[PDB]
């Protein structure tokens, strides 16, 4: 067996790998190229044929196509926001309140 | 009404009007 | 103070429908082969071989 | 063999004017109701494209293939069926053949030999080509498919890949509006410089159904297309063309309102 390389796309690469996918719940991801991270959830989008992926105004990959079953699948990102502490003063006493 | 709010008021409110999603979720909040 | 995020707990990988393999059949597994002077070749491309 | 006539008719063809035709989806990405402006190679609104008619007078002349081609036919009974492409079209070099045969589409690149004037004889007899050497790449579909047909095709050839985009249409081309998916892509990598037809004449009272084909060139252009609620490009405005159409562009909107803007 002869490998011929050249400055071609190289059609002959090799074999890829599949799991289990997981839903609605926060897990790194990837997708033929597309790789993220988020939440994944059944989509009420109606892509058609040659469609892979979507984007929306912010020009992010918000939608894709499991290319196994030929169904749409939603990402969003995993919860994320700043927290604030609610003190009288320490003078006074020592407990809080956390607020998210 | 359940806003409690007058015949004026309301036409104000309305008259005055998803990229919110889109730019929080990229790290700004409101 | 500072922020709070949440963070992944498993890591996925997809694929296509992997099928197309390629002939090696046909070449290991033929019926005859052909002597030194008349040696075969074979060529495959567009394939994914296994 | 090839018999060389010399009855032929001199007459340069005909020139119409393209009003909305040419638009082609420039990726494989989903948007739904959003004003996207994209730069890419287009085929410009109001553009003189050539005109050929076929029926005594053959119409199969050698143009070039600059940097894309967007071919339209009109016809009835499926007379047109393939295309020739390459650089010098002899076996000095490779070319890239497409053949829609009964019941399949063939592609074919490598080396090939034609005549001056290649012609194809229901369908009993296949001679367009004498000599086939090594061929690098084959492939093999499905069938693509006044006067009721209507074709139109994009080919283009960039970076070592080439690209059909096509679109059937039941219906001096006719006004509205429509949209070219992708079709194929090709890893094949020529030089591509001139391209042929091919259509289908049988010798037979007898009837020949007419056929017309209108050949018209690319450019790099500024679009912004409109998308729907389902994803379908309904709508674009070329924003080279006049300044009302600079206008919206620069305003990324359809309607403009009244005002003074620079
Ligand atoms: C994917 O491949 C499997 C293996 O043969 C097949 O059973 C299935 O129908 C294919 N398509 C899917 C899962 O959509
Ligand atoms: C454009 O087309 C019109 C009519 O089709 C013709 O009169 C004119 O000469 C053309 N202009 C060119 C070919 O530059
Ligand atoms: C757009 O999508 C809606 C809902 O899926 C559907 O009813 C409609 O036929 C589609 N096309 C147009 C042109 O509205």
């Amino acid at each position: 067996l002869s490998f011929e390389l050249l400055h071609a796309p190289a059609t002959v690469c090799g074999p890829k790998k599949s799991t289990n996918l997981v839903k609605n719940k926060c897990v790194n991801f990837n997708f033929n190229g597309l790789k993220g991270t988020g939440v994944l959830t059944e989509s009420n989008k109606k892509f058609l044929p040659f469609q892979q992926f979507g984007r929306d105004i912010a020009d992010t990959t918000d939608a894709v196509r499991d290319p196994q079953t030929l169904e749409i699948l939603d990402i969003t990102p995993c919860s994320f926001g700043g927290v604030s502490v609610i003190t009288p003063g320490t003078n006074t006493s020592n407990q809080v309140a956390v607020l998210y | 009404k359940p806003s409690k709010r007058s015949p004026i008021e309301d036409l104000l409110f309305n008259k005055v009007t998803d990229l919110i999603c889109a730019q929080k979720f990229k790290g700004l909040t409101v | 103070t500072s922020n709070f995020r949440v963070q992944p707990t498993e890591s996925i990988v997809r694929f296509p429908n992997i099928t197309n393999l390629c002939p090696f059949d046909e070449v290991f597994n033929a019926t005859r082969f052909a002597s030194v002077y008349a040696w075969n070749r074979k060529r495959i491309s567009n394939c994914v071989a296994d | 063999q090839c018999v060389n006539l010399t009855t032929r008719t001199q007459l340069p063809p005909a020139y119409t004017n393209s009003f909305t035709r040419g638009v082609y989806y420039p990726d494989k990405v989903f948007r739904s109701s959003v004003l996207h402006s994209t730069q890419d190679l287009f085929l410009p609104f109001f553009s003189n494209v050539t005109w050929f008619h076929v029926i005594k007078r053959f119409d199969n002349p050698v143009l070039p293939f600059n940097d894309g081609v967007y071919f339209a036919s009109i016809e009835k009974s499926n007379i047109i069926r393939g295309w020739i492409f390459g650089t010098t079209l002899d076996s000095k070099t490779q070319s890239l053949l497409i053949v829609n045969n009964a019941t399949n589409v063939v592609i074919k690149v490598c080396e090939f030999q034609f005549c001056n004037d290649p012609f194809l004889d229901m369908e009993s007899e296949f001679r367009v080509y004498s000599s086939a050497n090594n061929c690098t790449f084959e492939y093999v579909s499905q069938p693509f498919l006044n006067f009721k047909n209507l074709r139109e095709f994009v080919f283009k050839n960039i970076d070592g890949y080439f690209k059909i985009y096509s679109k059937h249409t039941p219906i001096d081309l006719p006004q509205g509006f429509s949209a070219l998916e992708p079709l194929v892509d090709l890893p094949i990598g020529i030089n591509i410089t001139r391209f042929q037809t091919l259509l289908a004449l049988h010798r037979s009272g007898w009837t020949a159904g007419a056929a017309a084909y209108y050949v018209g060139y690319l450019q790099p252009r500024t679009f912004l297309l409109k998308y729907n609620e389902n994803g379908t490009i309904t709508d674009a405005v070329d924003c080279a063309l006049d300044p009302l159409s600079e206008t919206k562009c620069t305003l990324k909107s359809f309607t403009v309102e009244k005002g003074i803007y620079q």
